[PDB]
């Protein structure tokens, strides 16, 4: 038993990380087969970051301007191109550690593991959610761009995120692995703001089920509610609407615990209106929304 | 303040 | 910026994990050079778990009773022995993925990463603290025994924990890698209880410094306190005494933020006596004590 | 209840 923010094992991704240096700017790249993927602002200068013309900056570069180092072995760039907001640096060595992989774009509300890297060297692993406003609340410093977010199913790494930048509020923005930003952000050092966030309701319920599975039951009650009356309370506390499809996804958890989804909703309604009254759930005094129904099943066994 | 390309 | 419970990259440890099966009992082992380390209760039967005589149970076994599988490759046991509460299974193949490693015993208050495994296959990575009562608040199910906790410095994996069991309260107990339990627990399915826990004060302060580094400042005040008057308040809220050595360890953080340790103590005293008044620190409504001063420096840059 | 060897 026990429930923790849990990341996927990172070994398969560690062997893909490299350092990309252009001029005085260094960041990380993702080495799959004979291609290195990295954020395009590696080619930027400190001054050319308010409104860069990446198409111009890239035509003024050549293969020998890009220094790619896998550990201490230098990889020779034999080609370069731009795909939206990331670069594809052809190299003459296919990565022998290339895993079975997919490039997938995830949805707000879904989670992934982040392998934070610096100078091509992994530093740590942690679990993130894609917020409804397409930001992520990560832990990233200068030089972390190029770090990737991922999930692992069977033997396949599904890459879903490459880190690019930090917004003034401290949250982080990035692209999918095809180079298209999550959310209305651009890789320029301009004044940008994410839209107002909301709390992922289906994840909160899933976390409450994880709590029941682990012996926390004080928040249960004998009451029930309708999906309509629940959604009225959700709108008020800045919670996302709950759909019939969310109730179905929560089925398995509802079945294992014997607590009907709409009965669990009556508990959530009650926690929103009255608070926790000094108690905790799975070691938190706040309602946690960065666990998907899938994450709970992955960790909590029958 | 502004965004920071990292 | 940002601050997250962050684990070490797990690749170096993933390549060491194997499955150990004896009879109908399966768990994980740690394969270093030509030796596999695993908890000794693998040799137990379901019935021989109230008060096993491990010395008898082991004399009734031979090398061929132990089935060791690295992935799908079967490793042949050529020797076996007991070292306290773990077994050392000599095999005829040295692990080619053996990293530079150390066997260290850690102290209450220190943290480590856990690679949770099942049937010799890694499932997830998360960060744990060794509690003052020598338990850990992890996430472990049946079959997780043999999973290891570790830190990584430079290229060296410092193994500090092997998982054995879960206590009735849901917390977990285990051994160091020499087989000696952390705390007054024994690998028997008896009624056991950990002593009353306390909150790791030096870690709470370190986490408050991480908060200041990340822009959370509402809990600061102009006041200061003495180490003596602070420790009186600590004793009351079940906090560990703060020593002059804790103040020195917090020096670097105190220097980077310009907040004197004993001034930060005045903030903690205030948060203990009045609460947070509905506000949060680094996304928590509770005072977090599973971050060491070292963990903060590792993550937060200057 | 009792401890559980896992």
């Amino acid at each position: 038993s026990g429930f923790r923010k849990m990341a996927f094992p990172s070994g398969k991704v560690e062997g893909c990380m490299v350092q990309v240096t252009c001029g005085t700017t260094t960041l990380n790249g993702l080495w799959l087969d004979d291609v290195v993927y990295c954020p395009r602002h590696v080619i930027c200068t400190s001054e050319d970051m308010l409104n860069p013309n990446y198409e111009d900056l890239l035509i003024r570069k050549s293969n020998h301007n890009f220094l790619v180092q896998a550990g201490n072995v230098q990889l020779r760039v034999i080609g370069h191109s731009m795909q939206n907001c990331v670069l594809k640096l052809k190299v003459d060595t296919a990565n022998p550690k290339t895993p079975k992989y997919k490039f997938v774009r995830i949805q707000p509300g879904q989670t992934f593991s982040v392998l934070a890297c610096y100078n091509g060297s992994p530093s740590g692993v942690y679990q993130c959610a894609m917020r409804p406003n397409f930001t992520i609340k990560g832990s990233f410093l200068n030089g972390s761009a190029g770090s990737v977010g991922f999930n692992i199913d069977y033997d396949c790494v599904s890459f879903c995120y490459m880190h690019h930048m930090e917004l003034p509020t401290g949250v982080h923005a990035g692209t999918d692995l095809e180079g298209n930003f999550y959310g209305p952000f651009v890789d320029r050092q301009t004044a940008q703001a994410a839209g107002t966030d909301t709390t992922i309701t289906v994840n909160v319920l899933a976390w409450l089920y994880a709590a029941v599975i682990n012996g926390d039951r004080w928040f249960l009650n004998r009451f029930t509610t309708t999906l309509n009356d629940f959604n009225l309370v959700a709108m008020k506390y800045n919670y996302e609407p709950l759909t019939q499809d969310h109730v179905d996804i929560l089925g398995p958890l509802s079945a294992q615990t014997g607590i009907a989804v709409l009965d669990m909703c009556a508990s959530l309604k009650e926690l929103l209106q009255n608070g926790m009254n000094g108690r905790t759930i799975l070691g938190s005094a706040l309602l946690e929304d960065e666990f998907t129904p899938f994450d709970v099943v992955r960790q909590c066994s029958g | 303040n502004r965004a920071t390309l990292q």
